[PDB]
DNA sequence: AGACTTGTACTGGAACTCACGTGAACGAATGTTT
């Protein structure tokens, strides 16, 4: 679940 | 029959074998239209330019 | 032209009853999609069907 | 060679397009 | 649709004092934020980003109060990222010589996001922290911090120079505090949401992919004139091109308005007469002659069809539909219509029947009234989560090419010998790109090409960025990591070194 | 001497194929009007 700085 | 391209398959930097690429299924299109003069009914040459 | 990853799948010669080729021998070049050539789909609940 | 077309030599003779014909 | 991201950055003196080999946190953090800004700038998702720094000499915040909320400056406010941010990150941001409380940094970030998010529908709200956790601080408000985070539903992420999550007691206390905050906000799942700098770099070294949205296509799957199932189709796989195109601009004025393109037709006579656009009628070629055929007459005689058809011409065994005959430039995924239980049941019945019988459906497809009708194959695709039909076009009679090729098995002069076959067997064995899981369950792919981004866009974005920021230098070379991702693991080459030597020794390859 | 025929090599155009651009058309969301 890539989210945050990576999305 | 006609080869799309003749290429080189490289197993390594030294081993190379020549191959040919063909297409066994190609979409069929209507022949392209050609512009014609309304009056005399003879082809007209087209050109494009920018200024 | 930017490179594209492809796969060569071998093909075995197959002849009909009348001994006429219907599948030539060679390799079949099939293009492999990149990461960006796919698209995301909406989520749909799975509903089963009775036998 | 059997199946060679009588109009364009060197090409396989295409069978007529029959569409969908349901089996028995 | 949009996300507001507040980049909280530490500029304390502790980061500056570090071993040169360790790549002191300042450079790593600057590079990380720069790469994030590039990814967002060249992926226009309309995401707003703001920049706040704690640990600087100056003080500029909405709240001043007493000695608290000091040494913190809001360098950037919420807005669309742009090149100015990249320039400021590169040089404008410099380390300070003070210390600040990262808790106060979180407080100011909360205040800024809450104050600036008004009037805009930001669905997400992320706050990122870049600190060494090496500054003395006191915890006296964590309860209200967590309460506000829960009430406002604000996501929080942390980045530290280290991996665990050889350190001082202050670092241990900071790790404990960040762990407690993350646990309280999310829970057990939140433990892994702390990313070191190197780990973050390993993921932010590639420009974001082109993510277009497919618009649902509604229609009816028809089996005869009595059965009808409501379906929605999406485009699953297609070749992706650049959303924007090069615009030709004048050499000196550098304006698009200053140029104009036009086409003129002139007769083939010596005098080179001029014929206006209304004076030309389209004609075709019929052998050795030319047959005039006006556009209006063609429209009158054109093949007319009733659009938006998804009809089942028939059902056929899967073996009869080969994969080398697929045509077209798209693959469609057909689902049941949204919010329709009956359609879902009907489509599930059809999919399961086809799968059990090992069959596919030959269908007629027309996107709209003016789209040429197509004949294609819909075959089942059942997965644990969802099941759908997959549609791919099939060839007409006109698109088939009848070429005859000489056989290779029966050729006398090209038959390989046994030693050659053994050498090629060794080569194939050595260069395997898949591995069995200890001969236990299944296979694993060593070079998955479906997950590799397209190098064209990466190259284009690199060159565009380099020309924007350095408007004089030539375009750089191709980065090394692109070539690395376009080449297989070094193990394959190491194993293949010797078999290729044998192949060279056995097969007498000579160039003519 | 001269003239035609045959063999080798070269160059330009035809045809075919792919990439890129432009034009027109459309379902869904949003804004405006009653």
């Amino acid at each position: 679940k890539p989210r945050g700085l990576f999305s | 029959k006609r080869a799309l391209s003749r290429l080189k398959l490289k197993l390594n930097k030294d081993i190379v074998i020549s191959v040919g690429i063909y297409n066994l299924v190609q979409k069929a299109l209507k022949p392209p239209p050609i512009k014609l003069y309304r009056e005399t009914n003879e082809p007209v040459k087209t050109k494009t330019r920018t200024f | 032209i930017p490179p594209y990853f492809v796969a060569l799948v071998p093909q075995e010669e197959e002849l009909d009853d009348q001994k006429i080729q219907v599948t030539p021998p060679g390799f079949q070049l099939v293009f492999l999609p990149f990461a960006d050539d796919k698209r995301k789909m909406p989520f749909t609940e799975k509903i089963m069907a009775t036998p | 060679c059997p199946g060679e077309s009588l109009i364009n030599p060197g090409f396989k003779s295409k069978k007529p397009a029959g569409g969908v014909d349901f089996d028995e | 649709n949009k996300a507001a991201v507040v980049l909280c950055m530490d500029v304390g003196f502790t980061m500056s004092n570090s071993i040169p080999g360790i790549e002191s946190p300042f450079e790593q953090a600057k590079k990380v934020i720069t790469m994030f800004v590039q990814r967002q700038v060249f992926a226009e998702n309309k995401d707003e980003i703001a920049l706040v720094l704690f640990g600087t000499d100056g003080t500029d915040n909405p709240l001043s109060g007493g000695d608290q909320y000091q040494n913190i400056t809001v360098h950037r406010h919420l807005m669309l990222p742009d090149f100015d941010l990249l320039e400021d990150i590169e040089s404008k941001i410099q380390p300070g010589s003070q210390q600040a409380d990262f808790l106060d940094a979180l407080i100011v970030s909360m205040d800024v996001i809450q104050h600036e998010t008004i009037g805009k529908k930001f669905e997400k709200r992320h706050i990122e922290i870049f600190t060494d956790l090496s500054s003395r601080f006191s915890k006296s408000q964590l309860d209200i911090i967590i309460h506000s985070l829960k009430k406002c539903d604000i996501s929080l992420q942390f980045f530290l120079p280290f991996s665990l999550g050889g350190i001082t007691e202050q670092q241990k206390e900071g790790l404990e505090i960040v762990k407690m905050v993350m646990i309280s906000l999310e829970g057990e799942d939140g433990l892994d949401e702390i990313y070191s700098f190197s780990e973050s770099l390993r993921k932010l070294c590639v420009f974001k992919k082109i993510e277009r949205h497919s618009i649902h296509w509604p229609c009816r799957l028809t089996i005869g004139s009595n059965l009808s199932i409501r379906i929605a189709a999406y485009k699953s796989i297609l070749q992706e091109r650049v959303k924007k195109t090069w615009t030709v601009v004048d050499a000196k004025t550098l304006k698009k308005e200053d140029i104009q393109k036009e086409t003129v037709y002139c007769l083939n006579d010596d005098d080179e007469t001029e014929v206006l656009k209304e004076d030309i009628i389209q004609g075709f070629r019929y052998g050795s002659d030319i047959v005039p055929f006006s556009k209006v007459d063609e429209e009158q005689m054109k093949y007319k069809s009733e659009g938006k058809c998804f009809s089942v011409l028939g059902f056929c065994k899967s073996s009869q539909v080969q994969r080398r005959f697929f045509m077209g430039n798209q693959v469609l995924k057909v689902f049941a219509a949204r919010d329709d239980e009956a359609a879902a049941v009907a489509l599930s019945s059809l999919i399961h029947a086809l799968d059990d019988l090992d069959m596919v459906a030959i269908v007629r497809y027309a996107y709209d009234k003016r789209a040429n009708p197509q004949v294609g194959v819909a075959f089942p695709h059942i997965k644990h989560n969802y099941e759908c039909l997959v549609y791919v076009q099939l060839p007409f009679m006109e698109d088939l090419r009848q070429y005859m090729f000489s056989s290779l098995k029966n050729s006398k002069k090209y038959a390989p010998t046994e030693a050659q076959l053994n050498a090629v067997d060794a080569l194939i064995d050595s260069m395997s790109l898949a591995k069995k899981d200890e001969k236990t369950d299944t296979l694993e792919d060593l070079f998955p090409t479906t997950k590799i981004p397209n190098p064209r866009f990466q190259r284009l974005f690199q060159c565009l960025l380099h020309r924007a920021l350095h408007p004089r230098e030539p375009l750089p070379p191709i980065q090394q990591h692109i070539w690395n991702m376009l080449n297989p693991p070094a193990e394959v080459t190491t194993k293949s070194q010797i078999p290729l030597s044998k192949i060279k020794t056995l097969f007498p390859l000579i160039e003519a």
